[PDB]
């Protein structure tokens, strides 16, 4: 059948301030089934016990999730999502970057 | 000024893991207001929105009866699709429905919904006159055909008139500080060089409600439609939005680049340059 | 209210 690879954006809630309690999103849209794997990372490592929203889709009839999770930015840590979906043949990694 | 009520129903089959599972989300505009799932412990309509906390028992024990017959339907209506298509007991597929009203500023209501997909793809939709349907192949007509036998689309103009714009009314009404503000975005613009010769102008729209914006950047005044990048508005987590879009520019060129916003919160349309 | 759907 035909299927929809995700758009990935991974940014703060919050403009980031290094030492700030803020959080962290991976809002994952466009897809189509709706199973999809999402992590966010922290320095490369899964971190644990992280949200997401409630399963809906757009006038496409495409899906969309939000995942987030609190965290302090800081100079030195590096922060990423990683997404997996039937679509993609590896895990798919987009790094946090404070200008986008 | 214009609003929405719009339910979200999702069923995913999952052949040797279950029963397919079964989601409903509620949203007034951009807000949701309800969720169920089947697959929770204890499958109930809850609360996700403040202002729906104040109803009393009986709609959330109505809610959740009409939800737990919605995951009963819902599973019929799978089986009678992977027939219709003449598909295998092997794969899993997807049923989506979207339904719901629309009324304008006076609350009159402005027209209704009810369109359903299969494996992502529109299969049937409840025309704009309530009463009449368009099926997309010969599958879907038999679903026309069972409908149209059983008068579903008067079924569906009596709620879509009635129930649905009622209940809308009354949540614009008890939500009204945060569902009939709107937030304008708070924007800049940054700059960053990619070499000697270039460099990306992003303007950014932060912390804005309700989510439809324009955001666009002309060059001398004209519309750089093709050569803007423009991301998808996307959810801060807070009930507000976010969106950005991007101009590759030629070094020294900046200020022939404006950034135009438009939002319901703004008092005025806003021109932004990049400040040096 | 939701309604409920009607079987395809
Ligand atoms: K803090
Ligand atoms: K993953
Ligand atoms: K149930
Ligand atoms: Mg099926």
């Amino acid at each position: 059948m035909i299927q929809r690879t995700p758009k990935i954006q991974v940014y703060s809630r919050h403009p980031a301030e290094n030492g700030k309690s803020n959080f962290l999103n991976c809002y994952v849209s466009g897809f189509h089934p709706s199973d999809i794997e999402v992590d966010l990372l922290k320095n490369g490592e899964r971190i644990e016990k992280v949200e997401h929203s409630d399963l809906s889709f757009s006038k496409d009839w495409s899906f969309y999730l939000l995942y987030y999770t609190e965290f302090t930015p800081t100079e030195k840590d590096e922060y990423a999502c990683r997404v997996n979906h039937v679509t993609l043949s590896q895990p798919k990694i987009v790094k946090w970057d404070r200008d986008m | 000024g214009s609003h929405s009520m719009r339910y979200f129903h999702t069923s995913v089959s999952r052949p040797g893991r279950g029963e397919p599972r079964f989601i409903s989300v509620g949203y007034v505009d951009g807000t949701q207001f309800v969720r169920f799932d089947s697959d929770a412990a204890s499958p109930r309509t809850e609360p996700r929105a403040p202002w729906i906390e104040q109803e009393g028992p009986e709609y959330w024990d109505r809610n959740t009866q009409i939800s737990k017959t919605n995951t009963q339907t819902y599973r019929e209506s799978l089986r009678n699709l992977r027939g219709y298509y003449n598909q295998s007991e092997a794969g899993s597929h997807t049923l989506q429905r979207m339904y719901g009203c629309d009324v304008g500023p006076d609350g009159r209501l402005l027209r209704g919904h009810d369109q359903s997909a299969y494996d992502g793809k529109d299969y049937i939709a409840l025309n704009e006159d309530l009463s009449s349907w368009t099926a997309a192949d010969t599958a879907a007509q038999i679903t026309q055909r069972k409908w149209e036998a059983a008068r579903v689309a008067e079924q569906l103009r009596a709620y879509l008139e009635g129930t649905c714009v009622e209940w809308l009314r009354r949540h614009l009404e008890n939500g009204k500080e945060t569902l009939q503000r709107a937030d304008p975005p708070k924007t800049h613009v940054t700059h960053h060089p990619i070499s000697d010769h270039e460099a990306t102008l992003r303007c950014w729209a932060l912390g804005f409600y309700p989510a439809e914006i324009t955001l666009t950047w002309q060059r001398d005044g004209e519309d750089q439609t093709q050569d803007t990048e423009l991301v998808e508005t996307r959810p801060a987590g807070d009930r507000t939005f976010q969106k950005w879009a991007a101009v590759v520019v030629p070094s020294g060129e900046e200020q022939r680049y404006t950034c135009h916003v438009q939002h319901e919160g703004l008092p005025k349309p806003l021109t932004l340059r990049w400040e040096p | 209210y939701e309604r409920m759907c009607n079987i395809l």
